[PDB]
């Protein structure tokens, strides 16, 4: 369902438990290397509460597993991800989903 | 469909001047090493992430012009199959990357090790992260060409060149047999950092456009010399034999005859007292007659190069005479010159050039003989390593010692020439180094298009650095880039480099120019003239006209252009700043004429000719090929037909050409684990395509190839095959050995078509049309290949995600060529609905009017970027070497074209 | 001065060919001897191009033509009227007398603007 693959190692000791905001700048892309969004050419990072299902469930899982400053990589698999119906506008229905996700700071 | 934009990086590669190979007695060494260190790397400058990769290149195609260009943008080291690099995290090749599981993976950061081993023996390029190896390793990849370091960076980077050595200390001890990178720096050159090819470099008043820069090959470290055994030796040489060989026996020994090293009876020579002048017989027998037939050898090189003797005056051997001079008197055996001694003798310069060749043919033997006793080339010397500084062909050897071996048989040859023997130069035969690559050599500079006038007096200054090859005029907006200025009516230009004139041919006009030269160039529409101005003086014609052309019409316009020849440096200063100008002053100013950008705050946009080969579609007007579209029977798909209409007739052009069709086709995201009519329950769900092309009568197949390309392809060869396709195979393991990936990565995917024709005795000329058909499977990514129908053993595996071209490349030899036959056989699903996705499941054969028959143009326009990333490159210490900084951040918007997969 | 005479005097030129016909004047190695030296049919008897006068007046015609004024432009063009107009010297100073408000504005050209920044960044200018 959903991998991690560290690109750059945070501190491995400080993990966003239930409860907090989950702050990141996040680069998602098609699994064809199409970049279909960002977040640092919008010059703001993305502030989600944890566990309230505020964004997609691939992206909910797979910013728990890691701490503090970790530059990694996330494989959503349709499962996870839109699926079915996609992203009406912009992503296609059934398609594999990659974010190089940075979780900068917590709160 | 549509074009997508985005804000992309600007990326740039910076290599040292160490470049690496291996071919057929060579006089380099084939493993080398040498790392990178980080010193300060910016997570995410800009909103794209900060490019950063080390690795190594080849000299023969990797041109990384910034700005956009294959994928998306930012191109650098991996981008290509001319790169080889590793980002700390993938190894990448042909813009694809490949994660390499390493202890301790993670993106360079500052504090990082990258150790780059290179064995040549057998093709292998090793990573080393922080003395733990990557646990992957190149193989199986093109090798012709050179090798060199490289490192692709984005703005906002400080990295370090440990070369060891004096330039560095590699931080870790080297892998055994693998020797430091500095130790491959050519004798002439000192070590600098440098980028890639480019055409453009700061200037001292202004900036500099670069004329493309001679590269070095391997084929210049073979040393290859005439061979001088068939060569039955004359009489007139044997009656010389003796007194050519005696005047050289110690004529290294007369140097250093009252010296420190001064002979004594005692010893011989060797011994630090080496000259014994006495003769040759006290001295060992055979170094004598190995002496006597060495300058029976230099006589023989003379006749290989085409020298001949003939006697006409006085014999010099009455008039010659031996002066025991008070120096080199010596207690044994009596004193006299270490040669032979000779009188006043003079030289002509025939005699000098056929003295330095001569030398040359010696360094180049001697050389030869020593790589094949083993040895190679190394700038640090090491005897038990068997290496040594000077094997190295006598074009690259230092002057220092080419006039060492030159003053030698200089005097061996005016001793000759003493004795009243011609020495008679060879036939003269005009040669050039490099032939098929003729568009690297002109480089186009122009302005842009909406810059063009047509009325007006204008002038511009070309300051000529350097005195090469440079065309500077007035070409029409719609001047070709890939033909040279003034063959046409396109360019109205001067050539300086040996003054004429070129409009349509040559005609003389005014004088050459030397160095520092300001060229300054005038136009007239009103009277519509042409005049030259060369250091504030009028150029002259062969007439008291002061008019270069004249009766110019007005046509579409005119713009200012100028060309460089290789290793050329000119400024073209426009005039933007008045002030800025040197001669205006003297000539213009007073006449009326106006700097073509006086009133401009930007920069004009310089548009350059770059010489990367891109597939384009073919204008119906084109005069030698043509391409037919015939819309399909109730028997025959549609099919794309090409024609050489010229052929059989007088000044055809007959070439090598490249062929491609102009939609992809993309593998699948995952693959798949672990009478003649269709079958309806095959034919829907099939995942293979096939198409066919039918190589006409007249054709020979052996010089056709059929397959599929990557949009990369970028290969413009005269003599194309099999061997120039490039390929590698990235082999990926865990930490110790246990193989788990293999993969064959390639840009071109061809077969040869002489493989599938029967080797008949005679009977060239087939009456049947070869019918080579290709099936790709895109749910497997697998593909074979079918002679006439019948499957072929030639198969090949490629990668998820890939896009593939359909290419076939052909050198015409018949009116009827080829067809392009986008067929379809029994449950075989057609390529109508591999490149159309809203055909998928269309099984009628159609060739829509977007699918079309493209050919490579070798040259195509391009634009040069207002702004060039600030790159400092200099030694920071005597431990330290050499270092890089980029500070200031650049972006370009670069628009994507989607199916083609560039930017 | 000596070239209006040359223009006002028919006879001036009448007999200029008549000289250079008898002194076999070629015009060609008096202009290209420098040529020649530098490492570089139709009116070869004589034609307007190679009169040696007219030669002289366009050598250095730009120093005339750099000692005045980019704005006085204007003033040139009107004297080409006058003199199209026949006016001599005299009725010419007055009637520029006359025209001296009437030079050009380097605000109402850009190409002047530029041309008055190089004209007095010549250091041998004084703007009196």
């Amino acid at each position: 369902g959903v991998e991690i693959e560290t690109i750059s190692p945070g501190d491995g000791r400080t993990f966003p438990k239930k409860g907090q905001t989950c702050v990141v700048h996040y680069t998602g892309m098609l699994q064809n290397g199409k970049k279909f969004d960002s977040s640092r050419d919008r010059n703001k990072p993305f502030k989600f509460r944890i566990g309230k299902q505020e964004v997609i469930k691939g992206f909910e899982e797979g910013a728990a597993q890691m701490s503090l400053g970790q530059r990694a990589k996330l494989t959503c698999t349709p499962d996870v991800a839109y699926g079915a119906t996609g992203h009406p506008g912009v992503i296609p229905p059934n398609a594999t989903l990659i974010f190089d996700v940075e979780l900068l700071n917590l709160e | 469909l549509l074009l997508q934009t985005n804000l992309i990086n600007y990326v740039t590669s910076i290599r040292p001047n160490i470049f690496v190979g291996r071919a057929e007695g060579s006089t380099q060494y084939g493993k080398w090493y040498f790392e990178v260190m980080v010193d300060e790397v910016v997570p995410f400058l800009t909103a794209q992430a900060t490019h950063l990769r080390v690795g190594w290149a080849l000299t023969e195609g990797y041109s990384p012009y910034p700005g956009g260009g294959e994928g998306w943008g930012g191109n650098g080291v991996g981008d290509d199959l001319y790169s080889y690099g590793f980002d700390g995290l993938h190894l990448w090749t042909g813009h694809v990357a490949r994660p390499v599981t390493s202890p301790g993976q993670h993106l360079l950061a500052p504090e990082d090790v990258v150790s780059c081993c290179l064995d040549l023996s057998v093709p292998s390029i090793s990573f080393r992260i922080n003395g733990c190896p990557v646990q992957g390793v190149f193989e199986a990849f093109n090798l012709d060409g050179l090798f060199f370091p490289v490192v692709s960076f984005s703005a906002g980077v400080k990295v370090r060149f440990l070369l060891g050595g004096r330039h560095g200390e590699f931080k870790f001890l080297p892998p055994p047999g693998y020797a430091p990178c500095h130790e491959a720096v050519l004798p002439r050159e000192r070590l600098r950092l440098e980028p890639i090819k480019e055409y453009r470099r700061e200037g001292p008043r202004g900036p500099h456009l670069v004329g493309p820069s001679r590269c070095l090959s391997h084929t210049d470290f073979v040393p290859c010399p005439v061979d001088t055994v068939q060569i039955v030796l004359p009489p007139h040489l044997e009656r010389i034999r003796e007194k050519l060989a005696e005047n050289i026996h110690e004529l290294w020994a007369l140097t250093r005859i009252e010296q420190g090293w001064t002979y004594g009876p005692v010893r011989d020579d060797n011994k630090r007292l080496h000259p014994c002048l006495v003769n040759f017989h006290s001295l060992p027998e055979p170094e004598r007659n190995y002496n006597l037939q060495m300058s029976g050898e230099t006589l023989k090189t003379l006749l290989a190069l085409g020298c001949h003797v003939g006697m006409a005056d006085e014999k010099a051997e009455d008039n010659l005479k031996k002066t025991k001079l008070p120096k080199t008197y010596m207690m044994s055996n009596g004193y006299k010159p270490a040669p032979l001694d000779l009188s006043h003798v003079r030289l002509t310069p025939a005699q000098t050039t056929l003295v330095d060749r001569l030398a040359e043919n010696g360094h180049n033997v001697w050389a030869r003989d020593r790589v094949a006793q083993g040895w190679s080339y190394s700038a640090v010397q090491d005897i038990p390593a068997r290496r040594n500084p000077r094997l190295v062909p006598y074009r690259l050897l230092d002057e220092a010692t080419k006039r060492s071996n030159r003053d030698s048989l200089c005097q061996a040859v005016r001793t000759l020439l003493g004795y009243g023997y011609n020495i008679e130069p060879p036939d003269q035969e005009p040669s050039q180094v490099e032939n098929q690559s003729r568009w690297d050599r002109v480089r186009i500079f122009r302005a842009e298009k909406s810059y063009t006038v047509q009325s007006g007096r204008w002038y511009f200054e070309f300051e000529a650095v350097t005195t090469g090859e440079m065309r500077v005029g007035w070409a029409r907006p719609e001047l070709r880039p890939d033909v040279e200025l003034g063959a046409d009516e396109l360019a109205y230009v001067f050539n300086g480099h040996r003054g004429q004139r070129w409009h349509l041919g040559s005609e003389p006009f005014g004088r050459p120019w030397q160095s520092g030269d300001v060229v300054g160039c005038m136009i007239d529409l009103t009277e519509n003239t042409i005049i030259f101005t060369l250091n504030g003086e009028v150029l002259m014609s062969d007439s008291g006209s002061e008019t270069a052309f004249r009766e110019i019409e007005i046509g579409d316009g005119f713009l200012p252009v100028c060309s460089l020849g290789p290793g050329q440096v000119g400024h073209l200063n426009l005039g933007q700043d008045v002030s800025s100008l040197r001669f205006f002053a003297i000539c213009g100013l007073q006449e009326g004429f106006e700097p073509f950008a006086i009133n401009m705050q930007r920069p004009v946009t310089t548009w350059f000719s770059k010489s990367l080969p891109q597939f384009e579609p073919v204008p119906p007007e084109h005069p030698h090929y043509e391409v037919a579209r015939m819309d399909g029977t109730v028997d025959t798909p549609p099919c794309l037909r090409l024609a050489h209409r010229t052929w059989g007739s007088q000044n055809s052009l007959v070439e090598m050409l490249f062929l491609r069709l102009s939609l992809p086709v993309q593998f699948h995201q995952h693959f798949r684990c672990t009478d003649n009519r269709d079958d309806p329950e095959i034919i829907l769900n099939t995942t293979t395509y096939y198409y066919s092309v039918r190589v006409f009568a007249g054709q020979e197949p052996s010089c056709v190839w059929v397959g599929w390309v990557t949009p990369d392809y970028h290969q413009h060869d005269m003599n194309f095959d099999l061997s120039k396709v490039r390929a590698v195979t990235v082999t990926m393991g865990d930490e110790q050995g246990n193989v788990h990936s293999s993969l064959k990565c390639s840009n071109c995917y061809m077969v040869w078509g002489g493989d599938f024709v029967s080797p008949g005795q005679q009977g060239r000329i087939s009456h049947t049309d070869l019918v080579i058909g290709c099936l790709v499977d895109l749910a497997t990514g697998l593909m074979t290949f079918t002679a006439n129908g019948k499957e072929s053993n030639t198969f090949f595996q490629v990668e998820p995600n890939t896009k593939l071209f359909p290419a076939v490349f052909v050198l015409p030899t018949h009116q009827n060529v080829i067809q392009f036959e986008l067929g379809k056989q029994k449950n075989i699903m057609p390529l109508s609905a591999a490149m159309f996705l809203s055909e998928r499941k269309n099984p009628a054969p159609q060739c829509p009017p977007r699918l079309e028959v493209q050919m490579l143009m070798p040259v195509s326009w391009s634009r040069m970027p207002n702004h060039f990333l600030q790159v400092e490159t200099r030694r920071a210490g005597e431990r330290l070497g050499w270092a890089v900084q980029c500070q200031d951040p650049l972006t370009m918007m670069a628009l994507h074209i989607p199916e083609e997969n560039r930017c | 001065e000596i070239f209006i005479y040359w223009s006002k005097s028919h006879n001036f030129k009448r007999e200029e060919q008549n000289f250079v016909v008898q002194n076999e004047i070629n015009n060609m190695s008096f202009l290209t001897a420098d040529s020649k030296s530098k490492m570089a049919r139709r009116g070869d008897r004589y034609s307007v191009q190679t009169s040696l006068i007219v030669a002289t007046l366009k050598k250095m015609l730009p120093i005339g033509l750099n000692m005045c004024a980019p704005t006085d432009q204007d003033l040139i063009m009107l004297a080409k009227t006058r003199y199209a107009l026949k006016d001599t010297d005299e009725e010419v100073r007055e009637f520029l007398q006359n025209n001296l408000h009437l030079q050009g504005k380097v605000e109402g050209s850009p190409s002047l603007r530029w041309q008055m920044a190089l004209y007095r960044g010549l250091p041998g200018r004084e703007e009196d």
